[PDB]
């Protein structure tokens, strides 16, 4: 996989939007690239709500190391497409554009697949309430005076 | 709140504390019989340990 | 994050509006920055309804410091995107523009994500009514003769 | 807050409508400023139906002090945005203009938030009817011969 | 209030319509003022149905007073906006114009707020029918031979 950095993600988003690529004759300025990188960071921070959002393995760069762009994002191979499609959707406004129907559909599909596994993991069943008896079928629990489920 | 007072004055800034025990000695202990109590419970059966133990 | 000040928030909002960004070869105007900072302060005061609104950690400046610009917003990393999208949507009518559907939807989604955690925290159950019995199964209540719930 | 006067609210409303601000090269006359202040006073008086309407703490000007503009409105920090958004909506027709959709939506949201707390406080439940017994369980009432709830 | 006379009401209505205001470059026309005052008098008379309609505090001019303009309208501070908005809506067709949506909505809102208190005051419950017994519980009335309600 070639999209290894936040700069690579931003370049992929621009290529999707048709603004800049490797075959173009005019390119966007590094200030604009830095602004797009900051928008990617803001989007990932909004998604990952301090651990209670969408978990992907993204790494948030620190200000101690000067350039945020150039640090590996740390995403898995299956999240890059969704992340940079959503980035293109988010940063299309800047250039007076509007992401096309295919881009929007791919963004929605990618976000859904990103959260699918986390939703499956989080679909947990609460334990028995503190007022259930264990039942007399559990002879081992009966012999140990475990007559009610603990709860919590 | 004043009805629970047990000392005449409070701690006002530079008051000297005196350590009453200054030489080592084996203690002697006196009390009112209800001042010390013991709480005892069985080990909960639903503990993580004691899993398959009779 | 590189967005650490009200000025950074205002610049991000103007970039999203297309009013003043590097990608459009337009610089940010101080007369457009003071107005945007005033709007941001008004919007945050309206949101944080003196403690009973959307808690965000925003730091409200005081009249003691003459320049409102330059102060850290105090926002958590998961709020900046929502805040500056909403700011762009609010300050578009100043320049008589119209924030695009992507910006409007992002502002809506970000505001909902902002209030999600506070809504979870505030979803609480009232205590038992003052007229309910405690039952005969509660050993401690039976010991203390607390036949009825405290209430309130 | 930066907005501290009725004229400050009026200037904010004009900035929203796009008619005049601190960067515009043309401006509106002080007679128009006074007319806008008069409309703001009328709208606040209409909202505050002699204390039976929307309570915001607005301080109505007196004719002994000549300039109505220049007085602190007395509004809280969370009401300025709502008040000046509705003021802009109200004074838009003067300049053969029309408030935009975002301004109208913000005006509605601000007015709703303005009345939210007053509605919560006014949502009170009437006492027991004068023909309701207090029940024989109400020991103190029965002993003091309060067999029926006090009428009001 | 700074709107204290029928002339102030008419000037506010004309400013709202855009016919004559300092926002434009037109002065209030003396012949238009008299017709607007006549329309305002007719609209107040039609509203206040000789005491069985909308009570506002408006004072009706007599034949003895030479100028209809110049008299204090006598309205409370909470009716000025409704009165002059309805006046603008009514006198718009004189100039072959049409009042805008904001003006019409404000007129409707003002009229509803004007009649709110009077509707509350008239929401009175009819007395008991003369064929209803007072019940043996009413010991005072039953001893005093008031076995039925007086009614009427």
């Amino acid at each position: 996989m070639q999209i290894k950095t936040k700069g690579d993600l931003v370049r992929a988003a621009l290529r999707k939007l048709g603004v800049a690529s490797d075959a173009t004759l005019t390119d966007v300025e590094p200030q604009s690239m830095q602004d797009a990188v900051d928008d990617l960071e803001a989007m990932m921070a909004e998604w990952y709500q301090d651990g209670k959002g969408i978990i992907t393995g993204y790494v948030f760069s620190d200000d101690e190391n000067p350039p945020a762009e150039g640090d590996d994002h740390g995403l898995r191979s299956s999240a890059v497409s969704a992340v940079f499609h959503n980035l293109a959707c988010r940063i299309a406004p800047d250039y007076a554009l509007e992401a096309t129907a295919k881009i929007i559909a791919t963004a929605k599909y990618g976000k859904e697949l990103l959260y699918k596994q986390t939703a499956i993991s989080r679909a947990k069943r609460a334990p028995y309430p503190s007022r259930m008896p264990t039942g007399s079928g559990n002879s081992f629990a009966n012999l140990n005076e475990w007559h009610y489920f603990p709860g919590e | 709140q004043r009805a629970y007072a047990n000392v005449n004055t409070s701690l006002a800034d530079a008051m000297a504390v005196n350590i009453l025990n200054v030489k080592d000695a084996r203690t002697n202990v006196f009390w009112a019989d209800d001042a010390i109590r013991i709480v005892s419970q069985p080990i909960p059966a639903n503990h993580e340990l004691f899993a398959g133990m009779k």
